[PDB]
């Protein structure tokens, strides 16, 4: 690791890779080709599954294209396919909208084995706990 | 913070990390980055953990007046800036190398590794400890005795004797 | 422990014995 | 002496004992 | 006389004999 | 066997044979 050189993150969903209307000339304009953003992405995207948001570094030098090392998705969008509503917050803490528990979100915290600042496999539990409380979700631990 | 009480506290704990401690490393940290924490704590994910601490407490007057847990020769070990590294569980091995190869990558000065406790004295980084649970170094250490040290001298003439 | 000299005098064991004592000094592993 | 035992008394021993036996091995033979 | 048949059967010469063979192999070469 | 025996053979035993011998043992183990 070093520091800064080139990297961003502006997408919506892996369901529709390399979009044009949502981002377009905004998905990259520094050394990133708008059409070349559908080759190295789907080379591993369509390799597992599409749907969940997938941001990534944009290591850019001066050698034509770019190289992005992807990792883990937002643990906040995991409440539209694996929890409840299609939305999220909307009506935060004015009424007990949604409610998850200790059971759920477990194997959701388990997937991020290379993305957790807590060697304690137990400490890295309350981290996503908030990631499912940023919209008004009570926890039935 | 707090006063004399908060003082003693950090010490008795930080210094019980030297009494009940498995190991001890003293590393001056000029230009210490947060990447610094991002390292000894990364080397804690899949190789260490919370069995290690490193509170920059060159408070000296603190960490030092507070080693009546028996830490002599450490007045000499109290110069300039330092970041005390103390072990509780696990072997004393690996922890040393971590800094040894950190600071050597630049990662801030290493205070020339002024050495620390466990054996108890001065400066001179050795490699006793890290060679453990790699006893295949005692497999390779036997040097086949009769055979490897054989096929190296008893059998090295031919490949270098027909001169 | 400290059965030093004798343990070592056991090199009369001969090479193969050591390839054994080294196999065993790890085997069921890598 | 039996090798099987000559190994048992060493395998799961403790690291400090062993070093005091490696170096002392480097003066005997070789 | 033989070459490899006495090497395969050799495969011994305890480090006592061995190390001494090397050492006394230097009383003639090197 | 007597150390002096392996030597007299590992030193004498020609060389048209030897340099194809002592080298072969270097092509078997280690
Ligand atoms: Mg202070």
């Amino acid at each position: 690791a070093k520091k800064v050189q080139a990297y961003v993150k502006l997408q919506v969903a892996a369901g529709m890779a390399n979009p044009s209307p949502p981002v377009g000339p905004a998905l990259g304009q520094q050394g990133v080709n708008i059409m070349e953003f559908c080759k190295a992405f789907n080379a591993k995207t369509d390799s597992i599954e599409k749907g969940l948001p997938i941001p990534v570094v944009i290591t850019v030098y001066a050698d034509r294209s770019f190289t992005f090392v992807t990792k883990t998705p937002p643990a906040a969008v995991l409440l539209k396919k694996a929890a409840g509503i299609k939305s999220g917050s909307g009506k935060p803490n004015k009424d007990k909208v949604g409610k998850i528990s200790r059971a759920q979100l477990q194997e959701i915290a388990q997937t991020k084995a290379a993305d957790m600042t807590g060697a304690d496999i137990e400490a890295m539990t309350r981290s996503i706990e908030g990631t499912a409380r940023s919209m008004g979700l009570v926890v039935e631990d | 913070m707090a006063l004399n009480l908060q003082d003693k506290q950090a010490i008795v704990a930080e210094v019980s990390e030297v009494a009940k401690g498995a190991l001890s490393a003293v590393v001056a940290d000029s230009r210490g980055v947060t990447v610094d924490k991002m390292t000894e704590l990364r080397k804690a994910g899949r190789e260490a953990g919370v069995y290690m601490r490193v509170v920059r407490n060159t408070l000296l007057r603190r960490a030092v007046e507070g080693t009546p847990f028996e830490c002599l020769k450490d007045a000499f070990v109290g110069p300039t800036l330092i970041a005390y590294s103390m072990e509780h569980p696990g072997a004393a091995a690996r922890l040393f190398k971590e800094f040894a190869k950190a600071n050597a990558k630049f990662e801030v000065k290493a205070a020339a590794f002024e050495g620390e406790l466990i054996p108890a004295s001065q400066i001179d980084r050795l490699a006793t400890l890290p060679t453990y649970e790699e006893a295949i170094a005692r497999l390779m250490a036997t040097m086949k005795e009769a055979s490897a040290g054989k096929l190296v001298r008893t059998l090295a003439a031919v490949r270098d004797a027909k001169e | 422990s400290i059965t030093k000299d004798q343990i070592i005098e056991a090199v009369a064991a001969m090479s193969v014995m050591d390839v054994v004592e080294l196999i065993s000094a790890m085997e069921e592993k890598f």
